[PDB]
């Protein structure tokens, strides 16, 4: 309560120049579904498993790509009417100087 | 550590007439060294904040359950609630 | 200020009520600002030359 949803972070298998289809449908969804999702704030983590590393790659979703996957039904990887201009890569980096935590369900575990 | 061993002295500066109403027990309060612990130290002392109104709040919560441990000990005796 | 001053347990619960008011009030402030936002990006989706040519060559 004392801090604001800044998105979500997820991993990738492998390193995409673009945002998924899946990932904006996703963010859009969990947008039109939670008024505390503001658009311009929330951001889409991917940390994508590239050879002996991880690519972290933060994109927003711009409103067109908000109304877009808010009426997507297509889950698959080429969905119509998907454009590059869904979303725009934001400016995300990394930090020795703080710590943050994290929140596991409490009755049982996350995975 | 004067704010769990605070009654006797308080009993004391009462019949000496020193404290004669709350707020000169919290006025007695600010010549402690909790006093000036409590501002550089404040979580020691279940503060939450430095600032005046934590501060003074603090003070006169220690204050009014210390003179209730000492009225419900009918040690003292508090008119007018002040 | 400087010297604290003793509050009744009444004037501190009044006191600590107002401001837990004042914080609901600025959070529903807040949030309905949220909601503002949340319109706002929703429906946003639905010679010259020559003569600086000039100085820069001279």
């Amino acid at each position: 309560k004392e801090m604001e949803p800044l998105g979500w972070i997820h991993t990738q298998p492998n390193e995409s120049p673009q945002l998924s289809p899946q990932d904006v449908t996703t963010h859009a969804k969990i947008m039109a579904d939670n008024p505390s999702w503001d658009g311009e704030k929330t951001i889409i983590i991917t940390c994508s498993f590239t050879p002996g590393s991880c690519t972290l790659t933060a994109y927003k979703l711009t409103p067109s790509g908000y109304e877009w996957g808010r009426q997507n039904t297509d889950k698959g990887n080429n969905p119509k009417g998907y454009l590059p201009s869904h979303y725009e890569r934001v400016q995300m980096l990394l930090s020795d100087r703080f710590l943050g935590f994290f929140m596991v369900p409490a009755q049982s575990s996350w995975n | 550590h004067l704010d769990h061993c605070m009654h006797d002295h308080f009993n004391a500066e009462i019949v000496t007439k020193t404290i004669e109403n709350k707020q000169d027990a919290v006025d007695y309060l600010t010549w402690t060294f909790l006093y000036r612990r409590m501002t550089q130290n404040p979580n020691y002392y279940n503060l939450q904040g430095i600032s005046h109104r934590h501060l003074s709040d603090h003070l006169s919560e220690l204050v009014e359950q210390t003179l209730s441990d000492l009225e419900q000990s009918k040690c003292i005796s508090i008119e007018d609630e002040m | 200020e400087a010297k604290p001053k003793f509050l009744s347990k009444a004037e501190r619960e009044a006191e600590a009520l107002k401001r837990r008011q004042q914080e609901v009030e600025e959070r529903q402030r807040m949030l309905e600002e949220e909601r503002k936002k949340r319109k706002q990006f929703q429906d946003l989706g639905r010679d010259k030359s020559k003569e600086l040519h000039a100085i820069k060559e001279r």
